[PDB]
């Protein structure tokens, strides 16, 4: 879950730049975020429009450390 | 005669000149959906959910989309590309849409005997499961290619306009028969 939540925040910050997203995120290639845009736009249509809408800050070192606590906390508690 | 299943489009090509040089580090810059990796490509991807299609913006003033469902649908998806461009600052035009390519498929709900297809015209089909378990078949009226699997669904495509995918469905129905 706690993956495509922040699939889903990068979304919201940067748009649809698929490659970006592949750069910042650990392991996932290109493929797979079009992949896993292909299988989220049916039921995340309302969702994607909400990112667009929702222009948050990108900043890298603010969501490079995010990325890396929440990774951890997940990674332990799973 | 048809059978009462109509060929469907599943995707158009279409491409249409700006009329303007462009700055592909810019569109990157202040478009939400623009997607721009100079390392690998030169040149922006842009990607709208109504219609649902995939366009390229070129620095040289050039736009090129794909996606759609209909040849009227890609004109419109490249029309708001078009608009975007234009709100953007650039002074973008749509100057000269054409029509690239159409693709689309059918089906007949009978079983299709590639070993029959192929040894009765080994000469414009060719045949060969093991890298392509289809038939590959090649047309000239109109210029279109095809293919052909077991099942009897079919793959169209190479088209201008649905009228040569409707009529190429027509020609080939009588061979898949028999």
């Amino acid at each position: 879950n706690k993956e495509t939540d922040m699939f889903f925040l990068a979304i919201s910050m940067v748009g649809t730049d698929f490659s970006m997203i592949g750069q910042l995120f650990p392991h996932r290639a290109r493929i797979e975020i079009k992949n896993k845009f292909k299988r989220e736009e049916k039921t995340n249509g309302w969702r994607i429009d909400k990112a667009f809408q929702e222009k948050r800050p990108f900043d890298f070192d603010f969501f490079a450390h995010l990325l890396q606590k929440v990774l951890a906390e997940e990674e332990k508690r799973k | 005669g048809p059978s009462g299943i109509v060929p469907q489009l599943q995707n158009i090509v279409s491409t249409v000149n700006l009329g303007c040089k462009l700055d592909l580090k810019t569109i990157a810059l202040r478009a939400r959906n623009a997607e721009y990796n100079p390392k690998r490509f030169a040149a922006v991807i842009m990607r709208i959910r109504e219609p649902r299609t995939t366009a390229l913006i070129f620095s040289s003033g050039k736009m090129v989309c794909t996606g759609a469902k209909s040849e009227e649908q890609s004109r419109l998806a490249a029309r708001k590309y078009a608009r975007v461009v234009q709100k953007l600052g650039f002074p973008a035009k749509f100057l000269d849409f054409k029509i690239q390519n159409m693709v689309g498929s059918c089906d007949v709900k009978f079983p299709i005997r590639l070993e029959g297809l192929v040894l009765t015209h080994q000469q414009f089909s060719s045949y060969e499961p093991e890298l392509f378990p289809g038939l590959i078949y090649r047309m000239i009226k109109p210029r279109i290619v095809l293919l052909i699997f077991v099942s009897g669904k079919v793959v169209l495509t190479g088209a201008k306009v649905r009228a040569e995918i409707y009529e190429a469905f027509e020609n080939i129905y009588p061979i898949l028969k028999g």
